[PDB]
């Protein structure tokens, strides 16, 4: 098994954490939800090889610009996510966090990840949106973002109801393997 | 950690800490609030589990065991006893206000009321500018620990095969040399978040709410002024890189 680095960048709304922890427990936690993420090295198998892939969170660095960089050393893939639910958190994408990851982790693979997809279904969601002249982000909408800021593709997920949750760490550990 | 410690903080919340029949006394709110506060402390033991893995397992092996050039053990590992007092001594304080708080009769049951006031204490006075001084020195320190890391494990066979032996065991799958120390980075940032969700469950007293309100703006005060406080040392760096910043 060979060893793999992967950290998760996004707005502190984007459900980063969440994400990271219904995939290493396998489940997503009926009793109590943790407020923070450790770390947590996961044993994939992905098209037959074997990897260890670490996996890291920068929830609680988004506002500290010399502490938020020291988690970027040596990474193997970037998530770089953004909440379906918060159209807002998709227009920060190009502005902010891709002149950053490509910055300090050149030529690293960034897979841009839609999360809480179930949110697009949620009247709820769609009400408190249109408050503000807005709807959840459209499938179309967040592949145009990732064609267009170089991402090596783009997924969706929902860390609430585990939907496509393995199928983007398996991903990433693809494109962590990659040249 | 000691076994002791380990076993009060197996259980995944406080809810599955505490007997079922103790947990039926208490009202929803105050279930959500001791929830979080175990969090914390549970997390605060992990955090000073990994600078016991970094003092003891590694920096002392490799006194012991290994022919390392002077300064190159205190370049892998900067600021770890500083670092290790001040979590010692907040998880001694943490662990004292559950222990004092336990019922009579019982090892596991408890509610922590006051937790405001020992965050101030924490994050204020003396120990914040420790906690500042640390951290900054730290933080500055870190690319070069990994840096110098890189180089030994790559050219040293003594020093490889200690890191492969003392890291082969399961319970240090997490804990390599350079996890630890983005372990130990990236510790600070998550007291807002822990602190934010405490304070969301904790209207009940108007006094817990103001204390836990000036702790967090002191946790915000700490980790802005370690943040202007670095930058990375570079080995081998020239004057003129330095001042041309
Ligand atoms: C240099 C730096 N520190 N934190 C964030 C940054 C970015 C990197 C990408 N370009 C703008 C500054």
């Amino acid at each position: 098994a060979i060893r793999k680095k992967l950290v998760i960048v996004g707005d502190g709304a984007c459900g980063k954490t969440c994400l990271l922890i219904v995939f290493s427990k396998d489940q997503f936690p009926e009793v109590y939800v943790p407020t923070v993420f450790e770390n947590y090295v996961a044993d994939i198998e992905v098209d037959g090889k074997q990897v260890e892939l670490a996996l890291w969170d920068t929830a609680g660095q988004e506002d500290y610009d010399r502490l938020r960089p020291l988690s970027y050393p040596d990474t193997d893939v970037i998530l770089m996510c953004f909440s379906i639910d918060s159209p807002d958190s998709l227009e920060n994408i190009p502005e902010k966090w891709t002149p950053e990851v490509k910055h300090f982790c050149p030529n690293v693979p960034i897979i841009l990840v839609g999360n809480k997809k179930d949110l697009r279904n949620d009247e709820h969601t769609r009400r408190e949106l249109a408050k503000m002249k807005q709807e959840p982000v459209k499938p179309e909408e967040g592949r145009d973002m990732a064609n267009r800021i170089g991402a090596f593709g783009y997924m969706e997920c929902s860390a609430k109801t585990k939907d496509g949750v393995r199928e983007v760490f398996e991903m990433a550990t693809r494109a962590a393997l990659q040249a | 950690s000691m076994e002791m410690d380990e076993k009060d903080f197996a259980a995944d919340s406080w809810s599955l800490a505490v007997d079922s029949s103790f947990l039926q006394q208490h009202k929803k709110e105050v279930m959500k609030q001791q929830d979080v506060i175990y969090e914390l402390i549970q997390t605060e033991l992990h955090h000073v589990r990994t600078l016991k893995i970094m003092t003891r397992l590694f920096r002392t092996g490799m006194l012991e065991e290994l022919h390392l050039e002077p300064g190159v053990v205190q370049g892998l590992f900067p600021c770890v006893d500083e670092l290790s007092d001040i979590h010692t001594r907040f998880l001694s304080q943490l662990l004292e206000r559950r222990r004092q708080a336990l019922c009579p009769g019982s090892t596991r049951n408890f509610v922590i009321h006051r937790l405001g006031d020992l965050l101030i204490s924490q994050f204020s006075g003396p120990s914040a500018e420790q906690m500042c001084k640390t951290y900054s020195e730290f933080c500055s320190r870190h690319s070069k620990a990994l840096k110098l890391y890189k180089e030994l494990y790559a050219r040293d066979k003594r020093f490889q095969q200690f890191i492969r032996k003392v890291t082969r065991p399961a319970v240090l799958k997490r804990h390599g040399v350079q996890e630890c120390i983005l372990l130990v980075t990236q510790r600070i940032t998550k007291y807002p978040l822990l602190i934010s969700r405490i304070l969301q469950h904790s209207h009940g007293i108007e006094e817990e709410r103001q204390d836990l309100t000036t702790a967090l703006g002191l946790v915000k005060e700490l980790l802005s002024n370690v943040d202007e406080g670095i930058y990375q040392l570079e080995k081998g760096a020239r004057l003129q890189e330095i001042y041309n910043r």
